[PDB]
């Protein structure tokens, strides 16, 4: 449901 | 899911008026990051929207100060402070906490404006066209306001209908008027068998209806 | 200097299938998720799909999952959306937009898809030549019909750009023959007629129908 608002790096 | 609901839909404000939009969540759009994406978006007519306000109340690079941003989990605000005529467009609120990512319906700003009557201008069909069999007899509204006006067709005192479209621009973002084009469509063959070909505009800022006519031949 | 251009866009079949590419530029691509969001005319905003940074995550809206395919190339600074079974209801400007991590901020100027049966056709440009009956004053006003063409856009500019002031060009009217018509109009000073050239640039690239039309007065 919640977004992933950080990037795939972390 | 979060629906979006902006409120209102459209407005007319004057230039220098203080201007709010309202956006409403289905839902509380706090992250579990305890950040809060809700985002407004100006879209000005033909070009993609432009960032204005992130996460609530963070004016983007180059926005105006005059644009700001306020809310909180499910009501969330647009203040525009002393409306401009560069400021006309459709407004959306967006989230992006929640996936699917979602907008409101836009709410379309208009700028209220002193009346102004149009600019009445005829154009006969070039020969060119006329080679080509067909004939558009083109009426040219030019720099008005309101939006609002009326166009009647008439060849040889014959009420044309039906047979003729209209487009109006979006309004201009410097002096905040509209134009519109109406276009007669004609065989070549009825064109050339007629001879008075009148435009007939109604509008607020004419005192009493404006007719352009020509009369046919290449003479 | 951040820039989203998309292309691959144009007329299918219902049914048929195109490939959407984005070309990234002015920043680094690799740190960044890319979104596309679509706008069918005089509609509102519709996002539907989303790609991570190096793609770990990747989102659908519900309306497009099964049919459409995000995919990037890193190397290549480039996102693609490959849209399978496309129906009319598909029908929109394709807009690819950088997200920041919080929010999309830079978005490209869009692509055009347009799902129809109907054929391209490439329009004809016939001048509207200042003037009726009566000649000379104080303003006039001069334009270009672009007629008959499928599908949408067509641009049209006037003295290859160096002319903007008293520029109207008209949103396409869809005739009851599936074919678009516009007009593009410009007020010019009458002393100004015969001293000068005008020019109406028109370019409808589906059709590769790009048009030069010198605008001037005639006899009668």
């Amino acid at each position: 449901a919640q977004s992933q608002r950080a990037p795939d790096r972390v | 899911d979060i629906q979006m609901t902006q409120s209102p839909s459209s407005l007319s404000a004057s230039v220098g008026d203080r201007v709010t939009i309202t956006c409403r969540s289905s839902q509380s759009l706090v992250h579990n990051n305890a950040n809060t994406y809700l985002h407004w978006y100006q879209q000005k007519p033909g070009k993609a929207p432009k960032l204005l306000i992130y996460k609530v109340s963070n004016r983007f690079s180059g926005v105006p100060s005059r644009f700001s941003g306020s809310g909180s989990g499910t009501d969330f605000t647009l203040t525009i402070s002393s409306l401009q005529p560069e400021d006309f467009a459709t407004y959306y609120c967006s989230q992006n906490t929640l996936v699917p990512w979602t907008f409101g319906q836009g709410t379309k700003v208009e700028i209220k404006r002193t009346v102004a009557a149009p600019s009445v201008f005829i154009f006969p069909p070039s020969d060119e066209q006329l080679k080509s069999g067909t004939a558009s007899v083109v009426c040219l509204l030019n720099n008005f306001y309101p939006r609002e006006a009326k166009v009647q067709w008439k060849v040889d005192n014959a009420l044309q209908s039906g047979n003729s479209q209209e487009s109006v621009t979006e309004q201009d973002s410097k002096d905040s008027t509209y134009s519109l084009s109406s276009t007669l469509t004609l065989s070549k063959a009825d064109y050339e068998k007629h001879k008075v070909y009148a435009c007939e505009v109604t509008h607020q800022g004419l005192s009493s209806p404006v007719t352009k006519s020509f009369n046919r031949g290449e003479c | 200097e951040v820039q989203l251009v998309e292309s691959g866009g144009g007329l299918v079949q219902p049914g048929g299938s195109l490939r959407l590419s984005c070309a990234a530029s002015g920043f680094t691509f690799s740190d960044y998720g890319i979104a596309w969001v679509r706008q069918a005319p005089g509609k509102g905003l519709e996002w539907v799909a989303f790609i991570s940074d190096l793609a770990y995550t990747i989102y659908y809206a519900d309306t497009v999952t099964g049919r459409f395919t995000i995919s990037r190339d890193n190397s290549k600074n480039t996102l693609y959306l490959q849209m399978n079974s496309l129906r009319a209801e598909d029908t929109a400007v394709y807009y690819c937009a950088r997200d920041n991590w919080d929010a999309m901020d830079y978005w490209g100027q869009g692509t055009l898809v347009t799902v129809s049966s109907a054929s391209t056709k490439g329009p004809s440009v016939f001048p509207l030549a200042p003037s009726s009956k009566s000649t000379s004053g104080g303003t006039a006003a001069l334009g270009c019909l672009v007629k008959d063409y499928f599908p949408e856009p067509v641009t049209v500019s006037w003295n290859s750009g160096a002319l903007t002031s008293g520029v109207h060009t008209f949103p396409a009217v869809l005739q009851s023959s599936g074919l678009y018509s516009l007009s593009s109009v410009v007020t010019v000073p009458s002393s100004s007629l015969g001293t000068q050239t005008y020019i109406c640039n028109v370019n409808h690239k589906p059709s590769n129908t790009k048009v030069d039309k010198k605008v001037e007065p005639k006899s009668c």
